[PDB]
């Protein structure tokens, strides 16, 4: 029962830094018949390769067409054409060749290192689409179990509510460096008729009540997506101290202590909450002002020990994940990855680039770094789960280890002894792909056509096109200049069919002028 | 849904009438028809000026660009107001159908302080005295008459949302 | 001349259709009719927003506020132009019926210097070569191709005034 | 064949410092049915005395309702109600009483001294309407002959084209004080088939050719209104010096002389134009740069002589005019003047103001100074004639003499010996009016109704009302406050019928709000 996101939200969240692209269109009925035919005609243009390629090149020669914009067009395109992924891939390959031809002067090992062109973002989105199946069927579960394993592990120790520093972590910059006597507590909590009648929730002596409330919310909502949980500040917490009395417990009230100007957040220890205490849950910061646990060359052994102990706990979970990501399920091999890696090798040979290490870099820069590193750092892209600052800092260490495994060569000493074996795994992976029988254009296109067909009515392509047309407007004379320059565009009168759209979208034939 | 447009020749003519048009070529044909000219004689059309103004060129559809939202009666309220200042700070118009409501509430005013009085609220009574038949200027008169330093009572109705 | 307006209840409803209205009281009656409500239930109407925005209140007639002036072909002209600069300084669109004309003449330009070329002038030929069938971007192309340092000839037509 | 203006232009020119008020209405067909009923309803309001009186009082209590505005409302009103002069007079009398009651504290001799209130301008317009008949039937001809007599007289001497100073004048500040040898010339001028074949035009040696051209234009256009004349700069002038040659004559050309930096305007003398010279006329300044004749305690006798000689020439013409203005034609006496003067005496007695000199002042301040002085200074109000700076300066002297005759008590020494006899005439006039049998309200109202009826379709009252409504808008809450204050206005629900108009004119019932 892993809380996977449905494909349209996965796409939405990884394509953009997007409610409009999943619902209806916001064009008033005033100009609705007008823009209806406008977008229709513009879709025909976007699917005309002799247009779209010029259209992208032209836009990319304008200095005020920022990187932020280039990535927007790419994602807008991926959505606009998501029903025609065969065609979309055709365009991406063409634009990738153009990108390689442009970088024929530069060092080959620098290809696809960053995402600063339309095709590079396109490539990332392509990878997102093709790898989503891998997530759903293979990688998602070990990824998720790891996340759980991290959460459970960090919670076996104190965590500072303000700074996020915990006793246990993978990240040495997040070590709670106070030697805090943490006393575990088993609470007996009830909810307002929700779930089971009473649960045994484990908490620490040192937990603020927001922290205790979060732990109780986890205990009562295991089989539910996070987006449906009550927020910790949407629930109250009573303590049945006896049969005659009960008290509301808060992080801050008339009993909170002040030390050197700052107010100390209330903890279970503060209220002298006893072991076994029965609670009831119901529906209902300026660091210079407050504090929790942190009263304010070489790592002392116990801090190193704690980095090791949490490394140790997570290690099987972590291996399982890296194995899932860097291995071929013989059941169903990675067709799209084979297809693209072969395209890389193909383009490499056409230019006499045979250096095994350069090819390794191209593949690494195409899939593990494009896709997987951002997934590890952002599990909120894949699952309906809480994003917390600390767990992200742990995933940062892990993502770094992944990055290092795909490489060829202080804070990097923790996973240092596992990186060689990971490199072997990555290299073995790349080889395994190079060994599996190649797939024809026909087979790939059949697979792509299936992705298109599966997720037909997910995205509002009209809205996507409408956004693309805005760029098409802002550079209308440049686009026109670029179509006039291209022999094939003029021969087919694409200049007319372009302005035909501009006239319709603007409801004004006089939005089409020429200088002389 | 039949639209009718008024028409003249830019150099001077009587006013002809033209039925709604889909594209610009059909317009010229219709204009030429109404003035008995070959349609190839029309050069271009302008809006609300006979002058050759290219900022007033007509190159698209014209039509009703208006969506009308109607607000129905919703929740009935009854609030107390302590008239501490001379000005309550509200503005009152009416819908031209017997109901007078709040068009504005001046910021910082006595009424602006009351959570349960919002704009677009119909005023039905003042101390249980109905305001039926009362024009907006007669309603505002009654309010200003009210004793300063005492509390009065409004019966209100919010539009449904 | 029948006007048709689109209509919703501000709190949510399907879209009803309403025929043109003379005063505001008739409007409410028509709205209530289309949604099967007693007409005394309507408080007020807003335009292009469901929100209670008193700046978008609808308290008058709506209708075609547009007078369409058509410009007919008038005087034929033939002028010489010496292309001394790279830019002639004119802008060319077309009426969507085969005629392409001058929408703008940039101040200080080569064309701006010529008294007998004004805005809204149709261009019929370039050196006696007709421009029938030529889109506005194809006409501007022909002009830029013309030899810099030589004289060309335009056949023009002013709209009648 | 006196070139009188038609009544609507006379009205237009004296009511305002007004093409819109003689033609059609500029309200678009967009809001035409809307404003149609708006103005209709507003006319009903304006004709409701219980509204109009409050409406005027309310507007006059606003500090930013300037004097310029007050006079505009008055003239707008006179035009709006010109078809209902009985009612209009009724309003003016009511507002005049209010104006007298307000000035019950001040000195009685100060009444109607200036025009700084709505009723005072109304009064002037009233006088204009009622006196126009006098102009057409009695005063106009002697006034016109005088103007001709002045023009003819000044032209017997040199006139400087730049400064306007002439040899002959009534105004000592306009004396050409150069002793210029002026030689008269008889020219034989022809026009392009216009009028007679050749005319004998008289000109001076010293005339610039613009001046000569103007003299020829007068000679060829006697029986025609000035507004139809060719302008002097719209005609060329050739000189047939012989049968072999002719030359174009200009104020300035390649033969013009320069003296001390400035160019001297060409004169007949400059071209050595001989006596009898034949010319042909056809259709075709910075004082530091150019000059004409003026090369740059007690009046020397010859300048006094010239003031006397032109005084002498005009004296019979001038007496005739002053007699026409200050006398009762027994044929048809001045009904409107009798009617109003009696209203003055009536209001005077009601307040025990019996001082004969105070009453004299009231009458003087009501008609001779309100109307006649401005007519003398502005003959362009009455006739289609040229307005020249110098003749206006002569009429200034004459107007001053008129002013002095209506009074009771250096530059005023010229007509000094005629003023006593003029005073006798004025006093005799006032008495003659006080002696003629009084006319009933009935008779006056029948006479007014006839003026209304005669000039029915002259003025666009809709446009006049529309302008009045603008003021009615700008002070809508003040007007509303003033109607609420008045017992009779509230009793008749004028507040409603006012806002009913505002809603119609603005096409917006929500242009009607109230504060509380």
């Amino acid at each position: 029962g892993i809380p996977f996101l449905e494909y349209k939200h996965f796409v939405t969240r990884t394509f953009f830094p997007t409610h409009p692209l999943l619902g209806e269109w916001n064009i008033p009925e005033h100009c609705r018949p007008s823009m209806e035919e406008g977008i229709s005609l513009f879709s025909s243009l976007l699917n005309n390769k002799h247009f779209l390629i010029v259209f992208v090149h032209a836009l990319e020669q304008q200095k005020d067409f920022a990187v932020r914009d280039r990535c927007s067009l790419a994602s807008l395109l991926t959505i606009a054409l998501h029903g025609k992924l065969e065609y979309y891939t055709s365009i991406m390959k063409e634009l990738l060749v153009d990108l390689i031809d442009a970088s024929a002067a530069k060092n080959p090992k620098l290809m696809l290192r960053r995402t600063e062109s339309v095709v590079e973002k396109m490539l990332t989105n392509w990878m997102s689409i093709c790898m989503y199946g891998c997530l759903r069927e293979t990688v998602g579960e070990p990824f998720f179990l790891l996340l759980c394993a991290i959460k459970q592990q960090i919670n076996k120790g104190s965590i500072d509510a303000i700074t996020g520093k915990a006793r246990y972590t993978l990240n040495e910059e997040w070590l709670l460096r106070e030697n805090i006597e943490a006393k575990p507590r088993n609470l007996n909590v009830s909810f307002q008729g929700c779930g089971m009648d009473s649960l045994s929730v484990r908490a620490m002596d040192t937990d603020t009540l927001t922290q205790v409330k979060e732990k109780i919310l986890e205990a009562f909502c295991k089989n539910v997506p996070y987006s449906q949980w009550p927020r910790a500040e949407d629930v109250d917490l009573e303590w049945f101290a006896s049969s005659t009395q009960s008290y509301v417990l808060r992080d801050l009230d008339d009993t909170s202590v002040v030390e050197d100007g700052r107010k100390k957040l209330n903890t279970l220890a503060h209220y002298k909450i006893p072991e076994g205490a029965s609670l009831a849950m119901s529906l209902t910061l300026d660091t210079e002002k407050y504090f929790h646990l942190v009263l304010p060359k070489v790592l002392p052994e116990i801090y190193l020990t704690r980095l090791l102990s949490t490394k140790g706990t997570l290690q099987k979970f972590l291996d399982d994940l890296f194995k899932a990501i860097l291995s071929i399920r013989e059941d169903k091999p990675p067709l799209a990855v084979k297809y693209f890696f072969d395209f890389l090798e193909e383009q490499a040979e056409k230019r006499g680039i045979s250096d095994p290490d350069t090819l390794h870099i191209w593949k690494t820069n195409s899939l593990p770094l494009r896709f997987w590193v951002n997934i590890l750092k952002n599990p909120q892209f894949v699952f309906d789960i809480e994003k917390t600052d600390h767990i992200d800092a742990c995933l940062s260490v892990i993502a770094q280890a992944f990055i290092d495994a795909c490489s060829i060569s202080t804070n990097k000493l923790l996973y240092a002894k596992e990186i060689p074996e990971y490199r072997k795994t990555v290299q073995r992976y790349y080889k395994q792909i190079q060994d599996m029988t190649p797939l024809s254009e026909q087979e790939m296109n059949a697979h792509l056509a299936e992705e298109s067909r599966k997720y037909q009515n997910e995205f509002n392509t009209n809205v996507a096109m409408a956004e693309i047309y805005k760029y098409a407007k802002r550079y209308r004379p440049q686009i026109m200049a670029a179509l006039e320059a291209n022999p094939t565009a003029r021969r087919t009168q694409l200049q007319h069919k372009f302005e035909q759209v501009v006239a319709l979208m603007e409801n004004n034939i006089y939005e089409c002028y020429s200088e002389a | 849904p039949r639209l009718v447009f008024h028409t003249q020749l830019a150099h001077g003519s009587p006013t002809g009438r033209i039925e709604g048009f889909t594209n610009v070529k059909e317009l010229y044909g219709k204009i030429a028809e109404a003035f008995r000219l070959p349609a190839a004689e029309v050069m271009f059309c302008t809006l609300n000026t006979h002058k050759v103004d290219m900022d007033k060129l007509l190159g698209g559809q014209i039509g009703l660009e208006d969506f009308i939202f109607a607000h129905v009666k919703g929740q009935r309220k009854e609030v107390e107001v302590f008239k501490s200042e001379e000005a309550l700070g509200l503005t009152i118009t009416d819908n031209g159908a017997g109901y007078a409501f709040i068009k504005r509430i001046k910021e910082g005013s006595v009424i602006d302080h009351i959570q349960l009085i919002s704009v677009g609220d119909m005023i039905e009574a003042i101390n249980g005295q109905s305001l039926l038949g009362c024009r907006h200027y007669e309603v505002a008169r009654l309010l200003k008459e009210l004793p300063r330093g005492r509390t009065f009572t409004l019966k209100l109705t919010e539009p449904r949302k």
